[PDB]
RNA sequence: AAAAUAUU
RNA sequence: UAAAUAUU
């Protein structure tokens, strides 16, 4: 049990860059490279200065995805992309290197 | 005891499938340029009384060997599973099973045309990106979310006749 | 734009005729299977009730395959007079496929009122093991089904090209091998559904007395042994016998010899040249000097066979059959005679003895010797 | 396992739990980050008022409904469903 | 390395856990000829023998060694055992799974032809395993395709 | 002594669409049994110096003549219109031209099938239509809206190839 | 009267009865003197073809020479050329039979441009001339549909 | 012209919904029923069954038709619907559209 | 000539008339059905009011707008949109 | 597993190269044009530079006929090398269609530096007017050069495109008479005709010559109407005698024995009556003119008219063989200077150059009826 | 027989 | 010089 006002957070704060706030476990911003670094280790709030609420969303979407499935290798279920978002996704992950 | 053995994996596959195989990989041995270096023995080039064929794709310095086999007893009831497949690594003494989609994966890694690194470059200038990965089965594991993305904005490649993937040859169609 | 798939043909183009039937036994680029089909009932021989030609593609699906679509069509046609019974001919140019050949077991063992002949151009992968199983309980099976197969010969070529094209004021011309081509189709097909002379047919040929008479044939039967940690395995697979073609106007003008036969049907079986091999055959007649010449030869080139002929008799004319059996010896033949045990063995291995014993005639070991003394003279001369 | 997504106010939290887990045990988790006691902190679902105890089975959801890659919404209140931004 | 692949890795679609495997042959055939033709190629080791899982196309197939050839160098003992129980054959088979050596375990009731199968790993294997050949594989399996022609 | 004329009505096509024409013709002709009973005159079987060929269709006692032609320099500056089409009514003595959509809806008056009297009932009754329209060229005109209700709750026969039609032949490509 | 009805109220043909501007199509690609030429000469010998095209449609008029139709076809009206009434126009008059109503479509075509205008009007002396039971068929053939009548 | 006269140059259609459309009597003349019924005297219709989407769409049919009764050159093209076909054909069976 | 549509009181009048034609034929056609002047009269055309006096043109409608089997609809007034019935 | 439309090819089977390339005049079912092509410099006798096949369905677009295609690839392999002129020679099962000569002829037009020469196993539409004129346009005026396939030919493409193992090209069984009927058929369509020289040596009425081992025959056909004959412009042409060749004929055929052998092909109606004129150098001998009258007396609508320059007499059975043809009803005459000046204008590029008479001509030819006349009724 | 996309 | 859906 990790608070995040604590050097072990276990659950950093995300703010999008349209004004949004998730939070997710640290492991799981450990897959994307910038925050890994970013992550230094007595700050515990990220904030995004052009990925919109929605790209965050997705991203951490994946991050889930990625973390739930970076093992396993039989039957992967789909991972949802549409072609609207998918440039702005592209962005975002080139990004935080994704 | 006092009688040896040697063991293997073999994926139980229908017969069409196999052929289907077989067809394909000629087609791109000899009709396109695709699966050009790989070889294909006939059944009677190997000793082995159940060895129906064996195709070989030269992986760099080691190798990768698909083999069918005929006259299982394992055929069902209905004869749908009577035939079978296995996929090799034999580097010089060494070697080792491999599963289809990890097959997949060593041959895509190799011989068929993917996604430059260039591509993440050229879809942010909004240009159009080549070459573009024509394989879908190289890529069958959980990929990185740019690879996801790129293959969501531009359609992959369809190949007629598609190219040969090891997991489509071993998909297990009667047990869906 | 393009019309659908025609599979309801009437006759077909001589073109199409020469192509797809083109009976050469290893034919790629053949992927379409033509089923010529007569229909009629047992009686005198009388026309034909029903005939047309149904047409098809190997990697088609199997619901749609030529065989499949005239059962549908016959479980039909049969209803009007179910107390009729029906003879069936089949003309095709491919043999059935290992699935089909299953159905078609299923199907006419659920019909006992109907009579399946075939007849095929070309045998369509005549070394699948499982094929081979399939082909031996639809055809070699006595029970149920009792489907006969064949293979085409002038005369069915002819009917074909009479009946199934439309060969307007034209004489069927045979391409090249054709009788070749035959023979090694009906000893490849022999070969697999395990054939085996009748009981009077050895007794009257294998008979070692040494005056003979009304006797005009030769028989040879083979088998093949491998070598494997000092040890001869049986390819039980490799496993036949043969007899002599006699000329004929349309086949071999000068009749083929049965040891030219067998030399023709050894390439066929893409023996390994790195392995050793053992070919054993047994003769009614001992090998004739143009014969023995080729034997020899082909001794010679292949050096993976190792060559034993057994002989019953010895058939010996001017002088120049003992040269014959000099040089094929020579050659590296190991040439012996038929005693009490080798045709014992050849009767248990090569006629449908229905499991009855064998009955030696009067003589035998006597003769057996007789003739051993006069070929150790020969290959000592 | 079942991953979900809690959303309140331009607030989110990311987080997994088992399928047996009952309400209590989501507002127990939650009460890592929102520092407040889980007897009052109130869930919503398809704007539906949920009970103080609630289980998932008695609830209807299943795996099925709450996926990685589609992870079941609830609403979360203290003593507003905010749509996410577009393009 | 090979350790941590074989524990903490989903395996081959033919997970370690202990599975229920079926003898495939003769499908067709009375149970009593099945299972004695079964006791016979068991004691003779001239034909070939399958054991298949019964929820997955995975088969695990013994054929004779003098059927492939050259007789490949085994450090490690294969059997198929019908002594330490009369009414059971209990098999053993040394194997390479994507780079780690394991063991497949096994055994079969004659009675009912089908029986349990697990897969346990193998050091003794892996140290007198070639490092190239190893190596070689590992660093082949890692990689991605994906952005990487240059 | 002035010179005497024959008139006659053309309509300007492209050689293509001759040409695909005859090669419907032929085949529902001969490779189906649809057009069966239409009778074609090849080029040398007629003395007339242009005219290509000549396709009778009997109508009972009427004959409907659909008539191509060769050489006329009327052909467009790029050649898009060098032939032309004609469309005949012959009964006795009596001739006259048509047109095309009046042409299809003549011939599709006895030749090939179309909603029969109880077809409308099936829809109310929830059953299965039949004989569907396949030639939608002979009700080119305004039909009663039970036709046009029934075409539209069960889709048309689509035929391969496409069943011959004069409107085809002679539609508008140029300038429409 | 129900054919001088049709071709009052009717969607005549496609081609209706309202003036429409027609030109000479041959030799399209010669130069225009040449053309001139040619299609005096066509106009006077009566032994070649002459087509007049409307500039938007593909319906065009073809003045064959009777004798390339073999047996001569009784023509109770006269159709005829005039290269007589003025030295610039070439007048045109075709009796036809379109849809099964009688017209006669006239014209004139100026021969500098070998281009002009056509129209065309009812016939009424054929229209009795002509056979009875034919047009009564014809106007049956026109009138019956597929569609509800086989049984 | 005047709708107080019983010779108006529309008719009233009443739908089973409870919905009333007026259409032209010579456009009505086309249907074999509505022609009968329209009985000089009277100038007014009701529909047991039609819905009233269902007579907006066969009013809008005799529209086309009188529009389109003559001309032969470029018909337009009258969308269908399956949701509303069935319902449609009833009405065309039951007008004789 | 266009077709045109009228939407209120749940009633509607089916006439033709030519593109020209101004907003006062208009109420002049539908004087003869409503038995009302023509002047309080006010249409209505994307719920906005028209004025007493208007244009086809001025109101940009062209016959594409209105068809055969697509009319323009335009609401009606006198000194609510209903939409039409459902399956 | 149904691979694209495979356009392209670097050799072909021995069973396609039989079944497409058989040259029956009038042949069904070949559904696809091939085109075995070849490039090279002017520099003559070296491996060429290049050479392939092209492949094409007929009912396709006109950018996927092999023609289009060829040309297609040979724009762009052309820039390579700008000061390089080019020989290209091809070979093409179907002939080109109305609408590719056309376009070839602009393309070569565009070229100055390319010449082009065709062979063709079967003429595509050769009963087509526009397909005629367009032919005409291309190839006669002035450079494409397009020919019909021979022996030498097949065997070239036999040799070269087909994978044909240890084979020798087999002739199929009427390969000479569909050669030479698809070469008088373009000779009648080119409007070929014989150079000043040629005509004037094989066509002297000198009853005293030397060399004269080869007959002509100028044909052409005049059509009844109103009682009245009016010439049928594409019937006309001229023919000379095959000699006998190992490969060809082995007894090489009479010129009037080809004329008979194309006489069928011009479907004429059997309800009218044609006239059919003939010129020659010799007088037919005793085997033609027995076919001729055979082919007369079967074939009532033709009518048969010869003229000759000389009188080809040989044992005394050609006179025999004259009352035969006299029987049969066709005439027979002696060409004087009005069918000499006649054959002279209309047989011959003479490029305008009026007809020049040797001397003599006159007293020959009044020597040649004086011989002619007496044979028929006495 | 083939007048020729009659898709054998 | 076909081991065969390498659909020329
Ligand atoms: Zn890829
Ligand atoms: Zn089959
Ligand atoms: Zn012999
Ligand atoms: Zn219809
Ligand atoms: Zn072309
Ligand atoms: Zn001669």
């Amino acid at each position: 049990y990790g608070g995040c006002e604590g050097p072990d957070a276990m659950y950093v704060k995300l703010i999008s860059s349209d004004g949004h706030e998730f939070i997710v476990k640290r492991e799981h911003a450990l897959t994307s490279g910038t925050i890994k670094a970013m992550l230094e280790n007595e700050t515990n709030e990220v904030n995004f200065r052009e990925i919109p609420s929605h790209v965050l969303s997705k991203v951490c979407m994946y991050f889930t995805y990625k973390v739930r499935y970076t093992n396993s290798s039989t039957e992967i279920p789909e991972f949802p992309i549409a072609p609207e978002i998918a440039l702005e996704l592209l962005m975002a992950a080139n990004f935080l290197d994704c | 005891m006092e009688n040896r053995w040697q063991v293997m994996i073999v994926w139980q596959v229908d017969r069409m499938r196999i052929r289907t195989w077989k067809s394909l990989v000629k087609h791109h041995m000899y009709v396109s340029g695709k699966a050009r270096g790989w070889f294909y023995r006939h059944h009677y080039e190997s000793p082995h009384p159940r060895i129906s064929s064996e195709v070989h794709i030269p992986l760099g310095d080691a190798r990768l060997v698909i083999t069918t086999y005929w006259g299982l007893h394992t055929g069902e009831r209905d004869w749908h599973l009577g035939q079978g497949v296995s996929i090799e690594w034999r580097k010089k003494r060494y070697s080792t099973q491999v599963d289809p989609e990890l097959a997949d994966q060593l041959i895509h890694l190799y011989y068929f045309d993917c996604f430059s690194d260039s591509a993440i470059r050229k879809a942010l200038l909004g240009h159009i990106v080549s070459p573009r990965c024509e394989y879908q089965a190289g890529h069958n594991k959980v990929g990185s979310l740019q690879y996801l993305a790129l293959a969501a904005l531009i359609t992959p490649k369809k190949i007629k006749p598609p190219l040969p993937s090891v997991t489509k040859l071993t998909e297990d169609r009667w047990n869906k | 734009m393009k019309p659908h798939f025609r599979n309801t043909v009437e006759r077909m183009y001589r073109d199409t005729f020469s192509y797809n039937f083109y009976n050469r036994p290893i034919l790629s680029r053949r992927n379409t299977v033509w089923l010529c089909y007569e229909v009629k009932t047992k009686g005198p021989s009388r026309p034909p009730l029903d005939a047309k030609i149904f047409r098809g593609q190997v990697y088609s699906e199997l619901k749609y395959h030529p065989e499949m679509r005239f059962f549908h069509w016959f479980s039909k046609w049969r209803k009007l007079h179910r107390d009729q019974e029906y003879e069936v001919t089949w003309y095709i140019s491919w043999s059935p496929c290992t699935k089909c050949t299953r159905d078609m077991a299923t199907f006419l063992a659920e019909d006992p009122k109907v009579t399946l002949t075939i007849f095929v151009a070309r045998l369509y992968y005549f070394w699948d093991p499982d094929y081979q199983e399939a082909l031996r309980s639809l055809c070699q099976k006595r029970d149920g089904p009792r489907a006969t197969m064949k293979i085409m010969n002038y005369d069915e070529f002819q009917h074909c090209w009479s009946k199934f094209v439309y060969s307007q004021r034209e004489l069927f011309e045979p391409w090249n091998n054709l009788p070749k081509y035959y023979i090694l189709l009906h000893i490849m097909l022999g070969e697999i559904l395990r054939h085996s002379m009748d009981p009077p047919t050895f007794t009257f040929n294998f008979n070692n007395e040494p005056w003979v008479r009304g006797r005009h044939e030769t028989y040879l039967c083979y088998e093949v042994e491998r070598m494997h940690n000092d040890t001869w395995v049986l390819l039980n697979q490799r496993r036949g016998f043969l007899c002599n073609q006699a000329p004929h106007k349309h086949g071999f003008l000068e009749g083929r010899h049965a040891e030219l036969c067998f030399l023709d049907v050894i390439p066929f079986w893409k023996l390994d040249l790195d392995q050793d091999y053992r070919v054993t055959c047994f003769t009614s007649w001992s090998p004739c000097f143009s014969c023995a010449q080729e034997m020899a030869k082909f001794i010679s080139k292949n050096k993976h066979v190792s060559l034993c002929i057994f002989t019953a008799r010895i058939y010996d004319d001017q002088g120049r059959c003992q040269e014959g059996l000099r040089t094929l010896a020579e050659a590296g033949a190991k040439i012996s005679i038929m005693t009490y045990s080798e045709f014992k063995h050849c009767w248990d291995t090569f006629v449908d003895h229905q499991g009855c014993p064998f009955q030696p005639w009067d003589g035998l070991d006597e003769h057996s010797q007789d003739l051993s003394g006069r070929l150790r003279a020969i290959l000592q001369n | 396992d079942v991953f979900l997504m809690i959303r309140r106010h331009k607030t989110t939290i990311f987080t997994d739990a088992k399928e047996s887990s009952t309400v209590f045990e989501l507002k127990r988790i939650v009460e890592g980050i929102l520092k407040r006691p889980p007897d009052e902190q109130r869930l919503y679902k398809d704007d539906q008022l949920l009970d103080d105890g609630k289980t998932l089975g008695e609830c209807g959801f299943t795996s099925q409904t709450a996926r990685p890659q589609a992870p079941a919404t609830v609403g979360l209140a203290f003593r507003c469903i905010e749509p996410f931004s577009s393009p | 390395d090979q350790r941590s692949k074989f524990e903490n890795e989903e395996f081959f679609r033919k997970l370690s856990r202990e599975c229920e495997i079926k003898y495939t042959g003769f499908r067709d055939r009375p149970h009593e000829e099945r299972q004695a033709r079964f006791q016979n190629a068991c004691r003779d080791g001239r034909s070939e023998i399958a054991f298949v899982a019964t929820g997955t196309n995975l088969s695990l197939q013994f054929f004779p060694a003098s059927w492939q050839g050259e007789q490949r160098q085994t450090p490690s003992r294969e059997y198929v055992d019908l002594e330490r129980e009369a009414g059971k054959v209990y098999l053993k088979a040394p194997m390479i799974l994507n780079g780690v050596c394991v063991i497949w375990k096994g055994w079969i009731d004659l009675q009912r032809l089908d029986g349990m199968g697990c897969l346990e790993f193998d050091e003794e294997r892996a140290q007198q395993e070639d490092a190239l050949a190893q190596q070689a594989f590992e660093e082949a399996r890692r990689r991605t395709r994906e952005f990487e022609d240059r």
